[PDB]
């Protein structure tokens, strides 16, 4: 099987560097080097993310889409930056304006064809394609607009292969941009209707989880990114490993989406202990479920405790008892019968790889489909209206060839999306 | 004389590698000896690959190892219809190429995991295409039906109410081994909170060895495969008996091993030792095939069983005077060199049809409704060449399996 | 509210010599017994039931509402040789043999003309098919991928759909015929109606009261449903398999929508399909909907007829 990553925008891009920083080491691939793999198993399934050309050069099969040179020229001028074949860099030296409209209708719409071109060169690579990974932020141009287009096109070209989306939904407390809800509401819209698996991460849900669950005092972006990339590795790549009970994107999809919206999840990693001290090793297993299922530790902003779950997928990856795994999951399902929805006898989807995260003994990625994420699109949707009402920075959109009915559309859509999700919380 | 086997679904393959291990182990045929007599099917390469990478690597022909690099999908539909279809031909070909090479066979011991994608769906049509190509044989499918509370897949029931209805009108005798109810045995009758899947497999890998292996092997009271279905199914529904083993004692802890027949047989009817969460909560047995192996005196049996026939609290069906098929083999069991299985010199792999499953099916059917009642993951199948028909019409199916397993018992 | 109506057609010469026996037993005027299990619906029409009697019970009230400015929807469902063509169109120009559509169109133009005193009428027609999840205009072959959009009040509408002005009953029939020639169907040897897509015919009755200055716009949706396909049987592959999945998905969506409306649910899943979103405004609120299900009484069709019957049960 296979997949083809997609680094839309700067963020989605910045993260690319971290997702590939990791994944590679979790596959023994040095900058341009080959497979130094401490083992021999980190190779029989690599294909999922690379391509065979030389014999020591397995190149990441991702796409780097962005209308701001400097960015990709920071990712390509640093560490692992020199492993992507230049063909991968689909830049847009234009003005990468922070407008969803500027990267979806006017500026991005041009650079698109020169992207799809490659997304096809990579898809028609070899063997059988599974789906595409998509990273980006719903709070900017090259991210929400142009990346949200990249998919609307992808999903027309292969409505068969899957589409996981890793979105950095606009954090609450403080917005790292101003129109944010504009660029956001507009991209979520496109998401709820193309990709079929979305993993929403919040820069501040991370800080928290990174400053209190990792006594880490100076959580640089690199970190946040790093933590995130840690989860997306547990998801995909991982399951493309052996296991007593293994799954793969689809299983994950076909066990997690009760209703076609596409629904968004909230990823959570397992061993998340501070370096030295904490290295408690309390990782027998009840310790991992202890972790994963708590409020804090959910990369999302919202707290599960604020709304039932529809599905859950503990994708563990480290030798354990299909008994102490299958078992724990249960008590968990009974101690919290309250929030776990009922019309699904077994919400949880236990998954079990074998080999764990390179240096760790036992981990377990968590992919939750809780109704709690209602209280986020609400947020976003609110911010919109409060500012849409006055058409705040709307001239930067319309003036870029947009529509007063376009914004209406998205909000509503994504706004209805909130509605539905409640239809199950009850 | 022989009995091919088709291990379908990652699980059916893991269990397969296991049951297949125990085999050579008690036949003196190391890694590289003769040639198996089965096949391996899965729509997820990485798993069959484990049989291609790990142990018992060269004991198979890359021809009896079928894979569909494509996608597994924990959904019946896709595995049965859409994807699973593409492979079937090829699959069959082997069970027609391997079925020819032999000499007057008896059937195909099928190994699948009820609630999976490749295990539920696929087989559904595999067994399906068999019942027509060899209606004149035995179709005993050895299943690992849904843990009563500890299921895995979110949809599981969708996949198991569907593998039951499609296979029902095609199997001869369906053996059942409950994944969870086996853990209990690993906790209560062996002590270990560290049971790797690789263990449950060693277990069924045992109970199964008692079925084919040793039975198809000479003895003081041989029992052919046909024998089963005949002495084991009272009615055409591909009736599902339950597998049970007796000396499930720990090879470390306790040691009373020397537990004469009189004991190991009584240890079969206590509900805490039956590889199935179908505790005889009321289910009246209606036929049991006590397969013994090792040093056993026929009188010991034709007495140990007599004592049972008169315990009454073990109530057998009405319309059934005597329902005890005593199968005696010679060669004692053969425990893994150093797993965790005691290693006695006699065992009792008793399987049976019990009005008990009236439960297990019930509890699994109900599940289904709850979700179907809201369509839950329905769009995942529809979009895979299925319809409101196949679900609703396979629900009605089992419905008459809840009435069937009710009528054939509870009444006189 | 929604009403489901079952119609059994008489046996044809091609199946008279086949020696099939009547599996269709009737009860009252709402129940049909197949294999000792009952099936209750709003109305069941045997074979003796006229085209006039069928129209009055299923479509007449919807036509009056549309002429009064309200919306209404009529769905027609059935497998091949069930009676869809005969029920919905029949002998298009014959007065007795004519189906449902020529009657709706008859009644509309009988209200029109009869009001020429202060009223100004405009009849606008639209015809599109949903094929491979795409909205294809059947009145303009260039418009193959229309999108569903929302106005300022969140009402979904098909953007850029051809809207043909029609001033007579004959103009409507000619428009239906033109559109039918653009529908995705397969070349099949013996039979009139076999499709691989869902069809939606829109009759918009616009009126302006010149003196009162008040305007009305009632929408009548005529939906032609392709039958559910068991893909295991037929052995559909490639584009045909993509067609079968798309037809099945749409029927599930529709079933989910009518079920929600029947149970009076606060959430109605219109977003499950493009079809349910096109029909959202005409399915919700003050709108009457009739699902006409046609089946055969043959003993051989017992499988596909019980399939048509269970779909009607889903609606309720
Ligand atoms: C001596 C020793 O055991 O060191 C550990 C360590 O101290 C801890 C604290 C690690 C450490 O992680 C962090 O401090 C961290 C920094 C930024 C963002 C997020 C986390 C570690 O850096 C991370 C590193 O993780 C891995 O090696 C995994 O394979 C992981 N790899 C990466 O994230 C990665 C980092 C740099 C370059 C390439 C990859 C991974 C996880 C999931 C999926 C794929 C890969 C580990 C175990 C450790 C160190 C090295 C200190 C922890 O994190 C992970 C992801 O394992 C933080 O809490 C856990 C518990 C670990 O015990
Ligand atoms: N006893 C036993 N049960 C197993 C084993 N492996 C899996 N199972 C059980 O069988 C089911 C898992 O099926 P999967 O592995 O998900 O799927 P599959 O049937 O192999 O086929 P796919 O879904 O297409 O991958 C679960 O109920 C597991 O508990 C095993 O080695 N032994
Ligand atoms: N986690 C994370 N967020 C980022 C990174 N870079 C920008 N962001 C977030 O992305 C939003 C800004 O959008 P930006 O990426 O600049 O848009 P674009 O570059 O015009 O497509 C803010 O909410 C930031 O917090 C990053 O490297 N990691
Ligand atoms: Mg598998």
């Amino acid at each position: 099987r296979e997949i083809v990553h997609i680094q839309a925008g700067q963020c989605g891009n910045q993260i690319g560097a971290k997702f590939w920083e990791v994944i590679s080491d979790e596959h023994g691939i040095d900058p341009t080097g080959s497979y130094h793999g401490d083992s021999d198993l980190q190779l029989e399934r690599i294909n999922v993310y690379y391509n065979e050309a030389a014999g020591n050069k397995y190149v990441p099969r991702a796409i780097l889409v962005d209308l701001e040179p400097g960015t990709m020229d920071s990712v390509r001028s640093g560490p692992f930056g020199q492993i992507f074949r230049p063909d991968n860099f689909v830049f847009g030296q234009s003005g990468a304006g922070n407008n969803w409209a500027k990267g979806h209708y006017t500026e991005g719409a041009e650079l698109v064809d020169s992207v799809l071109d490659v997304v096809r060169k990579e898809s028609e690579s070899c063997d059988c394609l599974q789906g595409f990974q998509l990273t980006h932020s719903l709070g900017g141009g090259t991210g929400s607009g142009m990346g949200t287009l990249l998919i609307s096109k992808i999903r027309e070209e292969y409505p068969d292969r899957i589409m996981n989306t890793f979105s950095v939904v606009p954090s609450p407390k403080v917005s790292d941009t101003v129109v944010e809800p504009y660029n956001a509401t507009l991209s979520v819209h496109q998401l709820v209707e193309n990709t079929d698996e979305t993993y929403c991460i919040d820069n501040e849900a991370l800080y928290d989880i990174c400053f209190r669950t990792l006594k880490l005092t100076t959580p640089t972006y690199g970190d946040l990114n790093h933590l995130v990339s840690a989860t997306m590795s547990g998801v995909t790549t991982c399951l493309r490993f052996p296991g007593q009970l293994n799954a793969d994107l689809r299983k994950l999809a076909v066990n997690m989406v009760p209703f076609p919206r596409l629904h968004f999840f909230m990823p959570g990693f397992a061993p998340l202990t501070s370096r030295g001290s904490q290295q408690y090793r309390a990782l027998t297993v009840p310790e991992l479920t202890q972790q994963m299922f708590d409020a804090k530790n959910m990369m999302a902003a919202c707290d599960p405790r604020h709304g039932r779950y529809l599905t859950v997928a503990a994708v563990f990856r480290g030798r354990m008892s299909m008994k102490e795994v299958d078992e724990q999951m249960l008590n968990v399902q009974n101690k919290n019968s309250s929030y776990f929805v009922e019309w699904i006898p077994n919400n949880v989807k236990t998954a079990v790889c074998d080999i764990p995260p390179r240096g760790l003994k036992m981990s377990a990625t968590f992919i939750g489909n809780s109704t709690a994420i209602q209280e986020l699109f609400k947020r976003i949707s609110e911010q919109f209206t409060a500012m849409f009402r006055r058409k705040a920075f709307l001239h930067w959109y319309t003036g870029e060839g947009m529509d007063e009915m376009e914004f209406t559309e998205a909000e509503s859509n994504m706004n209805d999306l909130v509605s539905e999700y409640q239809q199950y919380q009850d | 004389r022989e009995c091919i086997s088709i291990h379908v679904g990652q699980a059916g393959v893991q269990i397969g590698n296991a049951c297949w291990e125990l085999y050579c182990l008690e036949h003196g045929i190391q890694p590289d000896g003769h040639v198996p007599r089965a096949v391996f099917v899965d729509l997820e390469p990485t798993v069959i690959d484990e049989v291609r990478t790990g142990t018992y690597r060269q004991l198979f022909h890359p021809e009896q190892l079928i894979t569909g690099k494509e996608d597994a999908a924990n959904n019946y539909a896709r595995g049965h219809y859409t994807i699973g279809k593409e492979i079937i031909d090829l699959v069959l070909d082997r069970i027609r190429k391997l079925a020819d090479q032999c000499t007057g066979l008896q059937g195909f011991s099928v190994f699948h995991s009820f609630g999976g994608g490749t295990g539920s769906g696929f087989t559904s049509l595999l067994m399906e295409r068999l019942s027509v190509d060899y209606g004149k044989k035995s179709k005993l499918e050895f299943s690992i039906y849904p843990a009563p509370q500890v299921s895995t897949a979110v949809v599981e029931p969708y996949n198991s109410i569907l593998t039951t209805h499609t296979t029902l009108e095609h199997s001869d005798c369906a053996f059942m081994v409950d994944n969870e109810a086996i853990y209990d045995i690993c906790r209560r009758n062996l002590d270990i909170e560290r049971p790797t899947y690789t263990n449950l497999n060693r277990l069924i890998g045992q109970i199964v060895s008692s079925i084919t292996a040793s039975l198809r092997f000479d003895g003081a009271l041989n029992v052919d495969l046909t024998e089963f279905q005949t002495n084991l199914v009272p009615y055409p529904r591909g009736h599902f008996p339950l597998a049970t083993y007796a000396p499930v004692i720990s090879a470390e802890k306790a040691y009373h091993e020397q537990l004469s027949v009189a004991e190991i047989t009584n240890a079969c009817f206590e509900p805490a030792n039956q590889m199935v969460k179908c505790d005889p909560r009321h289910g009246k047995y209606m036929a049991c095939c006590l397969l013994y192996r090792g040093d056993v005196v026929p009188k010991d049996v034709n007495a140990a069983i007599a004592t049972i026939k008169t315990k009454r609290t073990i109530q057998f069906v009405d319309w059934c005077p005597t329902g005890f098929k005593v199968g005696i083999n010679y060669e004692p069991p053969t425990v893994v060199p150093g797993g965790d299985l005691a290693k006695v010199q006699r065992a009792v792999c008793m399987l049976s049809n019990t009005t008990a499953i009236a439960e297990a099916w019930a509890r699994l059917d109900h599940k289904f409704d709850l979700m179907y009642a809201k369509r839950a993951f329905v769009h995942w199948y529809v979009g895979e060449g299925m319809e409101e028909g196949e679900f609703s019409e396979a629900r009605e199916d089992m419905a008459a399996l809840e009435k069937d397993y009710e009528e054939v018992g509870v009444d006189s | 509210n929604i009403k489901v109506m079952c119609r059994f057609r008489p046996l044809n010469e091609a199946e008279i010599l086949r020696g099939d026996k009547f599996i269709p037993k009737f009860k009252g005027e709402e129940t049909v017994v197949i294999q000792g299990k009952p099936y209750v619906f709003d109305r069941v029409l045997p074979p003796n039931t006229t085209q006039e009697q069928v129209y009055n019970a299923c479509a007449k009230q919807i036509v009056k509402d549309v002429l009064e400015g309200y919306n209404g929807t009529i769905f027609a469902y059935g497998q091949t040789s069930s009676g869809k063509t005969h029920t919905m169109e029949g002998k298009l120009h014959d007065p007795q043999l004519m189906g449902i559509i020529p009657r709706i169109a008859h009644d509309i133009f009988d209200h029109i003309y009869s009001m020429d005193e202060n009223l100004e009428f405009a009849i606008k027609v639209s015809y599109f098919e949903i094929y491979l999840d795409k909205i294809r205009d059947l009145l303009d072959v260039s418009k193959t991928n229309l999108a569903v959009h929302e106005d300022k009040n969140r009402v979904p509408y098909v953007k850029g759909c051809t809207e043909r002005f029609v001033s007579s009953p004959e103009e409507v029939m000619d428009v239906i015929d033109e559109g039918k020639s653009n529908r995705h169907v397969a070349v099949t040897n013996m039979n009139e109606h076999s499709s691989r897509s869902h069809s939606i015919f829109l009759i918009n009755i616009k009126q302006e009261n010149v003196e009162t200055e008040k305007k009305l716009s009632g929408k009548l949706y005529l939906v032609d449903l392709a039958g559910s396909e068991k893909v295991s049987k037929t052995g559909a592959e490639g584009a045909v398999l993509d067609e079968a999945k798309n037809i099945n998905k749409s029927l599930s969506a529709l079933g989910n929508v009518i079920s929600a409306l029947a149970e009076g649910t606060t959430h109605v899943p219109y977003r499950d399909s493009k079809m349910t979103r096109i029909l959202q405004d005409s399915l919700g609120g003050n709108c009457r909907t009739t699902i006409v299900i046609c089946c055969s009484p043959s003993v051989f069709n017992e499988a596909e007829t019980k399939s048509t019957l269970m779909f009607g049960q889903r609606a309720k």
